[PDB]
C-alpha cells in the first residue's frame, strides 16, 4: 500500500504486550501517535 | 495522567506529596531536583516524560505566578 | 558547517493516501452478524413468552 | 406499615433526587474530559483536585451573575417560565425502578406517563426562543420545535414495538421480561432507531444546527435570554441522562445483571457437607473457603436488602453511563445535519421503516404463538 | 513596509512577505542564491500546509465537525516552532526579504523538519478518516457554492475556486518562481465546482505540499542565504564590526533603505488561498512610490453574491468556509 | 437598484436642462425622507431642523457652473442618501453632520480678530 | 481554461456510467447504508485517539519551546564595565517600523556620547527585533520574557530607566542568547 | 480610494472606508492619519467625531 | 468580618472558575487566541469556555486591530454584557493603535472606546502571554472585596 513502517516514523512506540494489543485493535497498525521523541 | 505512570509516582513521592501537586500542578510528577532560584522555586527533570513535559517547576508560594 | 542533508539524502516519507479497508465495518461481515443476533434473540424471546404464559396459567 | 407514609415518601424522594442531581451535574464535567481525550486534550483538571469542582463553579457562577432580560409586559414568564421548564425535566424521575418495583411511583401506565412529560419539552424550547428579538433567530426556534415534534413520533411509535413484547407499560415489568433475552437482540433496528430518535430529540448535535443558527445571525443590536440561568442547562443535561435511563430500561437489561450464580450452579457438581466445595472441572481443585469466616457471612451478606439493591442500582448506573459515552462520542464524531436534511431522516426513512416494523412485529408475535398475557404477573 | 505583508493574510505570513520580495528583487534586478532559494520554496510550503491547516479545520468547524480542528492544531502547533526556530517569532516571522531571507536557519532543524515529515501523512489520513467518505460531510458540500469554468474566470477566481471547477492552473507551474520549476509536485483540479470538490483538492494540497518539503531536504544547496551585496542586504555583523566599508553599508541600508530603480512591475505567486500579487511602483528612490495588494480573498467574497445565490443560509455558511476568508487579507 | 435597495447606476449628465432635474430630485427625495431619518438615528433636533440643514448642503454648491463638477457633486449625494436611508450610517456619523454637536458646538472659529487674539486664535 | 496547443491527453471525461453500470454490489451498497459504516469507522478513530497520550502542558508549571532567537520584551544592555553600551547613534530609531523610539542625546559630564531619553513605547511595537538587528554594540535586545502583561497602559511606556533595568536583570539570559545566535548574526 | 468616478457601474458606493468619511486617503495631498478621530464621550453616551 | 469575607472567597472562588470570554477576534491576535484552546494549551482545563454572546459571558477580549467602523459595535457589543464586566485588550493594535497607529482608519488604542483591565504586549502575544494576562485578571478578582466593601460603606 501507500503505508511505510510504524518502525520508521520517529514517533514514541508501544512496546510489548501493549504493542501486540495495539496492533490488534487499531486501524492502521502503521500509523503513528504523532508523539516526538525525546532523545 | 494514567494509572501505571500515577502508581508508581505514589510509590516514589508518598501521599502528603502526592496531595501537595493535585493542589497546585494539577498532576502526579516525579523528577530530579536540578536547582533552586533565588526566589525558592525549585526545578525538576525527566527525559522519561512526554516532549515539553520533562522540565517542570514547584513554585515557593501559594500565590505563584509565571 | 551549514545545516545540509545527510550525504544519502533522507529517505521517503509517507505521502500517499494509506486509508486501508478493514473487515471490521464492511456490510457483509456486519450484515451477517447483525442478522445471527437478531435471530439468536428471536428464539430466546419465543421461550421466554411462551414460559411467561404457563406461569400465567398457573397464578390463574 | 412499619412507620409513618410521609417519612418514606420523603426518603424515598430525596433518595432519588439528590444522587440524580449531582449526577447531571458529573455528566457536564465528564463531557467536556471525554472530548478531551478524543481531542487529545485535557478536561477540567484544576477547579478541584481533578476538576471535580467544575459543574460547582460554573452554576454558581451563573446564579451570581447579573440577568438583564426583558421584565417588561411580561414578569410572569420571564421568571416562572423557566422555573417549570426544570421541573417537566425532574418530573420524568419518578417512574425509573432502581430494581424491581424500585420507583417513587410504580405505575402500570408509566410509559404514558414519560410520553406526557416529554411533549412538554417543546414548550421549553417554544418559549425561551420567543423571548429574543431577532427575525431569523425565532424562526430557527420553530425548526428546533419542528424537530422535536417529528423525533417524537419516532420514539413513540418505537416505543411502541417494545410494549408489543412486553404487554405492559409498567418499567418494572418491562425490564422483568428481560430476564428472558435484552430487546436489544430482537429488536435490534429499532433499539439503533430510538438512540438516533432520542439525540435527535435532546436537541443535541449532529441535530442541533436550528438552534445553532441563532448565534450567527445575533446582529449588532440585540442578543440572547439563556444567558444567567443554570435552568435549562440542568434541564437539558438531565433529559439527556433521563433519555439514558429510558433506553436502557426498554433495550438493554434495565437493571438486570447478567447473574454468574447461574454459571457456578452449572459447573460446579461436588457439593461438600465439609465446607471444601469441591468443583467438577478441569481447573479445579479442593478449596479451604473458611466456613466459620467467610461463607457464612458472603452467605448473609448476598441475601441482604441493602447489598442486592445495590447491584440493581450499580447495573443500572453502568448501562446509563455507557450510554452517555455514546452521546458525548457522537458530538465529538460528526459534523451538522442541516434541519431540512434532518426532516427527511426522520420522514422519508425512519418513520417508513417504523412503520413497516409496526405491522411486521405483531404478526410474527401471533404466528409463533408468542403474544404475552396483559394482565398482572411479573 | 515589508513587516506589513506578514500581517495581510495572517495564517499564511511567509508567502505574504514571498510575493513582495520578489516584486523588489525583480526591480532591483538581482538573481537571489539558490540556498534562500530553496529555504524559500520549503517554508513556503511550511506555510500552505498551515494555511490549510487553519482553513480545512475552521470550515469543518463551521460546519460541525469540531474534533479534526484540535488534531490539526497540534500539527500546526508544532510547525510553528520552526517558524520560531529560523525567526524568533510564532506568527509574524519578517523572514523572506528582499534578496534571500534574514537569517541562516539554525543547524539541526533540517533534520527535525524530516522528523515531522515521517508521520504527517499519518495525520492527513486520520483527518482524511473524518471527513472524505462521511455522508453528512458530503450531503452538506455536494452540490453547494458551484461555479461555473467561465464564469470562475469572469469573477476573477484563483487557486482552488478557480482550480475546482475544472480549470488546471497553477502560478507555480505556469510562472515558476523560486525553486518550484526544480521540485515535482502535481495539481489537483475538480470536476463538478463544488464545495466537495474545492475539499478534496485541498486535502490533496496537503500530501502534494508535504512531497515537495521533503524534496528541498534532499537538494538543500550550501551558500550565502542572502544575497551577496552590501548594497542591498546588510552584512553581517562581524564584517560591520570590522571592515569600514560594511560598517557604511550597514549605517545606511538601516537608515535610508536601498534605493529602488524606476519602473512599475506586477508580480504573482501561488498563494496558499488563491493568487496574490503585488502592483508596485518604484520612483528610483528609497521608498515605494506606490504598493497595491492583489489579495485573492477580495476577488472571492466579491463573488459571494453570485454563487450562494439561491441557496440556504446553512449553505452559505459552507460558501464562506471553501473560499479562504482571512479579513485582513480583504482589506488592506 | 438591482444589487441594492438605493442603487442608481452611475451616470453622466447629458445637459444642464438634465443636470437641474436631477439636482431637484435629489433634493426632494432628501427633504421628503427627513421624517424618516430622524426616527431611524434618534436625532434631537426638529424635522425642521434637519430639513434646513440638509437646504444648506444644497447652498453650498448653487454657485457651480460646470458640468463635469455636478455629476461628481450629485454622485455622492446618491450614496450619501443609500447609506443613510439603509441603515448603514450609525447615529454617531449621521448626528456628527450636525456641526453644533461638538463640545465646542457650532461657534469654533473666532468671531473677530480681538475674541480670537485674547484666545490664542480660538 | 485549457493551455494553446493540443488538448490534454484524455482532458475529456468519460461518458457518466448509469446506474445499473456501476460496479458496487447490491449487497456492498444497501449494507453500507443501513449500517452506516464509514461512520463507524470514523468513531472508532476517536477510540484510537482516546488511548494515546494528550497534548497538554500544564502551565505556569511546564512552558513551551521558545529558541535563542525570539522575540520579547526590550531591554538595554552594559559592557563587563558597567558603562551603558548605547552610544545614541539613533539607527534603531530610524528603522523602527512603527516609530515607538524616541531617543534624545547629548554630551555626558564626561564628554561621552550617551542618551539623556530613551523611550519604547510598548503598545506602539511589533516585536519584528529590526531595532537589535541595526545596532553597532549590541545595546537594545529583545529578552525572552513574553510574561509582563499590566494593569494600566501607562506602563508600558518604558522609559530609559526601566530599560536599563531590564537588561541588568536579564543579562544572564541576554548575554546565552547572543551567545547562541551571534554566528548566524 | 481615489475619487475616480465609473460611469456606468451598479451600486458605486465605498468599499472601504466608514460611512460617513470625507476625503480619498491614497491621494497625495491626503494626510497620512487624517483629519478626523473618533472616541467614545461618556456625556452623550455614544461614540462621537 | 469573617463571615462576608468567605461570602466574597467563595463568589471570587466561582468567578475564577468559570471564566467564560466574549471574544471579538479582529485579526491575527485571534488566530493566537485559537490556540489557546487547542490541545497544547487548552482553555478548558482551567476552566475557559469562550462564549458567543455576551449575554453568556464574563470578560470580553479585543484582540486585534480596532478601526473607526468597527468601533460602534465594539462600544455595542460591551454595552450589553451583564456585570460584572472584565475588558482585556490583546496585542499593539488593541492596546495603542501598534503597526497601524498612523492611520486614518484605526482607533488609537481600544480604552477611546471601553473601559480596560489588562493590557497584554506583543504582535502577536504568544499564548503562554496571553494566559499570562488571564491570569493577571484572575489574581485581580481574587483581590475583588465585594461584601468586605458594602461593609465599610
Ligand atoms: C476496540 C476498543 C479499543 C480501541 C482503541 C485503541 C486501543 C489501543 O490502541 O490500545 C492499545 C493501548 C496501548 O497504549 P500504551 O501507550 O502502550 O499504554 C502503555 C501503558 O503502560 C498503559 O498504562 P495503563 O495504566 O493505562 O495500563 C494498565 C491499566 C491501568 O488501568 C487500570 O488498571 C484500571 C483503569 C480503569 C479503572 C479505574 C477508573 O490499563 C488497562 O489495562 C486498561 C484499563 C481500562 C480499560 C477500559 C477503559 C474505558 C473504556 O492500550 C491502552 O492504552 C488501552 C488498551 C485498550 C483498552 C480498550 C478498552
Ligand atoms: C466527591 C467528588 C468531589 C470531591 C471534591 C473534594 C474537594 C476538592 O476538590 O479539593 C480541592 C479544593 C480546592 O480546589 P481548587 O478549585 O482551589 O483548586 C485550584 C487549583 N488551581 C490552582 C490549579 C486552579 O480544596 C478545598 O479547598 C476544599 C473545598 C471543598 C468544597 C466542597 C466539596
Ligand atoms: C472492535 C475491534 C475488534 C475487531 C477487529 C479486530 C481484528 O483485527 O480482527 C481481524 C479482522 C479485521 O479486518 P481484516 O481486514 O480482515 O484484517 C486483516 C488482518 N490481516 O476482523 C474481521 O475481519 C472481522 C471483524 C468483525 C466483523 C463482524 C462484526 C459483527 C459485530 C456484531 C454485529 C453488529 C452489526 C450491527 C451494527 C449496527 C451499526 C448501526
Ligand atoms: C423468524 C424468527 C424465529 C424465532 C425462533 C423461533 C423458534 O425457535 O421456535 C422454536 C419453537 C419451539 O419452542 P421453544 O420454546 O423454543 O422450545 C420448546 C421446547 N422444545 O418451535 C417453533 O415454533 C418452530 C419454528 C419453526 C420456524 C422457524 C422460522 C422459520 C422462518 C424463518
Ligand atoms: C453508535 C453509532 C450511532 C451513533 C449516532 C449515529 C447517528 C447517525 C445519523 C445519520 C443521519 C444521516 C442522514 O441525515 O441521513 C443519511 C441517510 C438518509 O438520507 P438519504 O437522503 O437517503 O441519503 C442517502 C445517502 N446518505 O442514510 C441514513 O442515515 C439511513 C440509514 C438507516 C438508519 C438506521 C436504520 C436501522 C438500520
Ligand atoms: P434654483 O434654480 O435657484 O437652483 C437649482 C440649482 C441648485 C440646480 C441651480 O440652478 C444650479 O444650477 N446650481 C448648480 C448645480 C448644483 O447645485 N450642483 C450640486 C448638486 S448635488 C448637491 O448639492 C449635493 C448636496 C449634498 C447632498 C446631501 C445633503 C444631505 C446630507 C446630510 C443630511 C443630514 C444627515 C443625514
Ligand atoms: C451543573 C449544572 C449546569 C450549570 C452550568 C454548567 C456549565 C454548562 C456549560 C458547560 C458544559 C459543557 O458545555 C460545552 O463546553 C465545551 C467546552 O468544554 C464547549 O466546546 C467549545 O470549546 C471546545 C474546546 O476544545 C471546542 O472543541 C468546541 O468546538 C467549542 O464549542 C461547548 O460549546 C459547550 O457546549
Ligand atoms: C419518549 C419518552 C421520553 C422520556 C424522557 C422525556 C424527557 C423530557 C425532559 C424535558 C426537559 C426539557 O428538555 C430539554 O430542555 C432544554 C432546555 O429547554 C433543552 O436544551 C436547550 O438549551 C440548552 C442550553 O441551556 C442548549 O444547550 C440545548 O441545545 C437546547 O436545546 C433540551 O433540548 C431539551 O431536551
Ligand atoms: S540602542 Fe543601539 S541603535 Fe539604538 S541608539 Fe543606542 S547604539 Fe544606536
Ligand atoms: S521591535 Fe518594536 S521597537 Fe524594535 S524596531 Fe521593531 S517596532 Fe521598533
Ligand atoms: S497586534 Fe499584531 S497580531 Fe494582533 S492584530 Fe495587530 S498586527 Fe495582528
Amino acid at each position: 500500500s501507500n503505508a511505510v513502517s510504524i518502525t520508521k516514523k520517529y514517533t514514541v512506540q508501544s512496546t510489548g504486550i501493549w504493542e501486540r494489543i495495539r496492533r490488534a485493535l487499531v486501524i492502521d497498525p502503521n500509523r503513528s501517535n504523532g508523539v516526538p521523541l525525546n532523545p | 495522567s494514567y494509572p501505571t505512570r500515577t502508581l508508581a509516582n505514589l510509590r516514589k513521592i508518598g501521599l502528603k506529596e502526592y496531595f501537595r501537586q493535585l493542589l497546585y500542578i494539577g498532576d502526579t510528577k516525579y523528577g530530579e531536583l536540578v536547582g533552586v532560584d533565588k526566589f525558592g522555586n525549585k526545578f525538576y527533570e525527566n527525559k522519561e516524560e512526554l516532549p515539553l513535559r520533562t522540565r517542570w517547576v514547584d513554585y515557593a508560594k501559594h500565590d505563584y505566578d509565571a | 558547517p551549514q545545516d545540509m542533508p545527510p550525504p544519502g539524502g533522507y529517505e521517503a516519507v509517507q505521502y500517499k493516501r494509506n486509508l486501508p479497508s478493514r473487515g471490521l465495518f464492511r456490510p457483509r461481515p456486519l450484515l451477517a452478524g447483525a442478522a445471527v443476533l437478531m435471530l439468536y434473540g428471536w428464539y430466546k424471546l419465543v421461550k421466554g413468552i411462551r414460559e411467561q404464559n404457563e406461569l400465567a396459567r398457573e397464578k390463574m | 406499615m412499619s412507620y409513618s407514609q410521609t417519612i418514606n415518601s420523603l426518603v424515598e424522594v430525596v433518595l432519588v433526587l439528590v444522587p440524580s442531581l449531582v449526577g447531571i451535574a458529573y455528566v457536564t464535567v465528564g463531557e467536556r474530559k471525554t472530548m478531551g481525550s478524543m481531542q487529545r486534550r485535557l478536561g477540567p483538571n484544576a477547579v478541584g483536585i481533578y476538576g471535580l469542582l467544575q459543574a460547582f463553579a460554573d452554576a454558581l457562577k451563573l446564579l451570581l451573575k447579573e440577568y438583564v432580560g426583558p421584565t417588561q409586559a411580561n414578569l410572569v414568564l420571564f421568571f416562572l417560565g423557566p422555573v417549570i421548564t426544570l421541573i417537566f425535566s425532574l418530573l420524568g424521575y419518578a417512574v425509573i425502578p432502581y430494581g424491581p418495583g424500585l420507583a417513587v411511583n410504580d405505575l402500570s401506565t408509566g410509559i404514558l406517563y414519560m410520553l406526557a412529560v416529554s411533549s412538554l419539552a417543546t414548550y421549553g424550547i417554544l418559549l425561551a426562543g420567543w423571548s429574543a428579538n431577532s427575525k431569523y433567530a425565532f424562526l430557527g426556534s420553530l425548526r428546533s420545535t419542528a424537530q422535536l415534534i417529528s423525533y417524537e413520533l419516532v420514539l413513540s411509535s418505537s416505543i411502541l414495538l417494545v410494549i408489543m413484547l412486553s404487554g405492559s407499560l409498567s418499567l418494572t415489568v418491562i425490564v422483568e421480561s428481560q430476564r428472558a433475552i435484552w430487546y436489544i437482540l430482537p429488536l435490534l433496528p429499532v433499539f439503533i432507531i430510538f438512540f438516533i430518535g432520542s439525540v435527535a430529540e435532546t436537541n443535541r448535535a449532529p441535530f442541533d444546527l436550528a438552534e445553532a443558527e441563532s448565534e450567527l445571525v445575533s446582529g449588532f443590536m440585540t442578543e440572547h435570554a439563556a444567558v444567567i440561568f443554570v435552568f435549562f442547562f440542568l434541564a437539558e443535561y438531565g433529559s439527556i441522562v433521563l433519555m439514558c435511563i429510558l433506553t436502557s430500561i426498554l433495550f438493554l437489561g434495565g437493571y438486570l445483571l447478567i447473574s454468574l450464580l447461574d454459571i457456578i450452579y452449572n459447573n460446579l457438581l461436588s457439593w461438600i457437607v465439609i465446607g471444601k466445595y469441591i468443583i467438577f472441572i478441569f481447573p479445579f481443585w479442593g478449596p479451604v473457603f473458611i466456613d466459620l469466616g467467610l461463607y457464612e457471612i458472603i452467605s448473609y451478606l448476598y441475601n441482604a436488602p441493602t447489598v442486592e439493591g445495590s447491584f440493581y442500582g450499580l447495573s443500572l448506573g453502568v448501562k446509563t453511563s455507557i450510554l452517555i459515552f455514546v452521546f458525548i462520542w457522537t458530538r465529538a464524531s460528526f459534523p451538522r445535519i442541516r434541519f431540512d436534511q434532518l426532516m427527511s431522516f426522520c420522514w422519508t426513512v425512519l418513520l417508513p421503516i417504523l412503520f413497516a416494523l409496526i405491522v411486521l412485529v405483531p404478526c410474527i408475535l401471533y404466528s409463533f404463538n408468542i403474544f404475552p398475557v396483559n394482565i398482572s404477573l411479573l | 513596509a515589508l513587516p506589513y505583508f506578514d500581517r495581510l493574510d495572517y495564517v499564511s505570513m511567509m508567502t505574504n512577505e514571498q510575493v513582495f520580495s520578489l516584486a523588489v528583487e525583480k526591480l532591483l534586478n538581482i538573481e537571489i542564491p539558490p540556498r534562500a532559494k530553496f529555504i524559500r520554496t520549503m517554508f513556503g510550503e511550511i506555510t500552505r500546509i498551515l494555511n490549510h491547516l487553519m482553513s480545512v479545520l475552521s470550515h469543518a468547524m463551521d460546519v460541525g465537525a469540531l474534533t479534526p480542528f484540535l488534531w490539526g492544531f497540534e500539527e500546526r502547533e508544532k510547525l510553528m516552532e520552526f517558524y520560531e526556530r529560523v525567526s524568533g517569532a510564532r506568527l509574524h516571522a519578517a523572514y523572506v526579504r528582499p534578496g534571500g531571507v534574514h537569517q541562516d536557519i539554525p543547524v539541526g532543524l533540517l533534520d527535525d523538519i524530516y522528523q515531522w515529515a515521517t508521520q504527517f501523512g499519518d495525520r492527513i489520513d486520520e483527518t482524511e478518516e473524518m471527513l472524505t467518505d462521511n455522508r453528512i460531510w458530503i450531503n452538506r458540500l455536494k452540490g453547494v457554492g458551484v461555479v461555473s469554468a467561465a464564469d470562475a474566470l469572469n469573477l476573477s477566481f484563483t487557486g482552488v475556486m478557480l482550480r475546482g471547477s475544472g480549470v488546471p492552473w497553477d502560478v507555480r507551474k505556469s510562472s515558476p518562481y523560486d525553486a518550484y520549476d526544480q521540485v515535482e509536485f502535481d495539481v489537483p483540479v475538480g470536476i463538478n465546482g463544488d464545495c466537495y470538490d474545492r475539499y478534496l483538492c485541498r486535502m490533496e494540497e496537503f500530501r502534494q505540499s508535504l512531497r515537495i518539503i521533503h524534496q528541498c531536504l534532499n537538494k538543500m544547496p550550501a551558500g550565502p542565504v542572502r544575497y551577496e551585496d552590501y548594497k542591498i542586504t546588510p552584512p553581517p555583523r562581524a564584517a560591520m564590526k570590522e571592515n569600514m566599508e560594511a560598517l557604511i553599508h550597514h549605517f545606511l541600508l538601516f537608515t535610508k533603505g536601498y534605493a529602488v530603480p524606476p519602473g512599475d512591475t506586477y508580480t504573482a505567486i501561488e498563494a496558499p488561498k488563491g493568487e496574490m500579487g503585488v502592483y508596485v511602483v518604484s520612483d528610483g528612490s528609497e521608498r515605494p512610490y506606490r504598493v497595491h495588494i492583489r489579495a485573492p480573498g477580495f476577488a472571492h467574497l466579491s463573488g459571494f453574491d453570485h454563487i450562494t445565490r439561491g441557496h440556504l443560509l446553512a449553505d452559505a455558511v459552507a460558501v464562506i468556509g471553501t473560499m479562504d476568508l482571512v479579513f485582513g487579507e480583504v482589506d488592506r | 437598484v438591482q444589487p441594492t435597495k438605493f442603487a442608481v447606476t452611475v451616470r453622466q449628465s447629458r445637459n444642464w436642462a438634465d443636470a437641474k432635474q436631477r439636482v431637484i430630485a435629489a433634493y426632494r427625495a432628501w427633504i421628503r425622507a427627513a421624517p424618516e431619518i430622524q426616527t431611524m438615528y434618534s436625532i434631537p433636533f426638529p424635522v425642521s431642523h434637519i430639513r434646513t440643514r440638509i437646504r444648506q448642503e444644497f447652498e453650498r454648491h448653487r454657485y457651480v457652473n460646470k458640468l463635469n463638477v455636478v455629476d461628481v457633486l450629485l454622485q455622492q449625494s446618491n450614496a450619501d442618501f443609500q447609506e443613510t436611508m439603509n441603515f448603514w450610517r450609525q447615529q454617531s456619523h449621521v448626528m456628527a453632520f450636525f456641526k453644533e454637536e461638538h463640545f465646542r458646538g457650532e461657534k469654533r472659529l473666532p468671531s473677530n480678530f480681538i475674541t480670537g487674539f485674547l484666545e490664542g486664535r480660538n | 481554461a485549457t493551455p494553446a496547443g493540443p488538448p490534454p491527453k484524455n482532458f475529456r471525461l468519460p461518458p457518466p456510467k448509469n446506474w445499473d453500470e456501476e460496479s458496487e454490489s447490491t449487497i456492498d451498497k444497501v449494507g453500507k447504508y443501513f449500517l452506516m459504516t464509514e461512520m463507524l469507522r470514523g468513531m472508532y478513530v476517536l477510540l484510537e485517539q482516546f488511548f494515546r497520550p494528550p497534548y497538554t502542558i500544564y502551565y505556569p508549571f511546564e512552558k513551551g519551546p521558545i529558541s535563542p532567537r525570539f522575540r520579547g520584551e526590550h531591554a538595554l544592555r552594559r559592557y563587563p564595565s558597567g558603562e551603558e553600551r548605547c552610544i545614541a547613534c539613533k539607527l534603531c530609531e530610524a528603522v523602527c517600523p512603527a516609530q515607538a523610539i524616541t531617543i534624545e542625546a547629548e554630551e555626558r559630564a564626561d564628554g561621552s556620547r550617551r542618551t539623556t531619553r530613551y523611550d519604547i513605547d510598548m503598545t506602539k511595537c511589533i516585536y519584528c527585533g529590526f531595532c537589535q538587528e541595526s545596532c553597532p554594540v549590541d545595546a537594545i535586545v529583545e529578552s525572552p520574557n513574553a510574561e509582563y502583561a499590566t494593569e494600566t497602559r501607562e506602563e508600558l511606556l518604558y522609559n530609559k530607566e526601566k530599560l536599563l533595568a531590564n537588561g541588568d536583570k536579564w543579562e544572564p539570559e541576554l548575554a546565552a542568547a547572543i551567545r547562541a545566535d551571534a554566528p548566524y548574526r | 480610494m481615489f475619487g475616480v468616478l465609473f460611469v456606468g457601474h451598479p451600486d458605486l458606493r465605498r468599499i472601504m472606508t466608514d460611512y460617513g468619511f470625507e476625503g480619498h486617503p491614497l491621494r497625495k495631498d491626503f494626510p497620512l492619519t487624517g483629519y478626523t478621530e473618533i472616541r467614545y464621550d461618556e456625556e452623550k453616551k455614544r461614540i462621537v467625531v | 468580618q469573617y463571615a462576608l469575607t468567605t461570602l466574597d472567597i467563595i463568589t471570587n472562588w466561582a468567578r475564577q472558575g468559570s471564566f467564560w470570554p466574549m471574544t471579538f477576534g479582529l485579526a491575527c491576535c485571534a488566530v493566537e487566541m485559537m490556540h489557546l484552546s487547542t490541545p497544547r494549551y487548552d482553555q478548558d482545563r482551567l476552566g475557559i469556555i469562550f462564549r458567543a454572546s455576551p449575554r453568556q459571558s464574563d470578560v470580553m477580549i479585543v484582540a486585534g486591530t480596532l478601526t473607526n467602523k468597527m468601533a460602534p459595535a465594539l462600544r455595542q457589543v460591551y454595552d450589553q454584557m451583564p456585570d460584572p464586566r472584565w475588558v482585556i485588550s490583546m496585542g499593539s493594535c488593541a492596546n495603542g493603535g501598534g503597526y497601524y497607529h498612523y492611520s486614518y482608519s484605526v482607533v488609537r488604542g481600544c480604552d477611546r472606546i471601553v473601559p480596560v483591565d489588562v493590557y497584554v504586549p506583543g504582535c502577536p502575544p504568544t499564548s503562554e502571554a496571553l494566559m499570562y494576562g488571564i491570569f493577571q485578571l484572575q489574581r485581580k478578582m481574587r483581590n475583588t472585596k465585594i461584601t468586605r466593601m458594602w461593609y465599610r460603606k
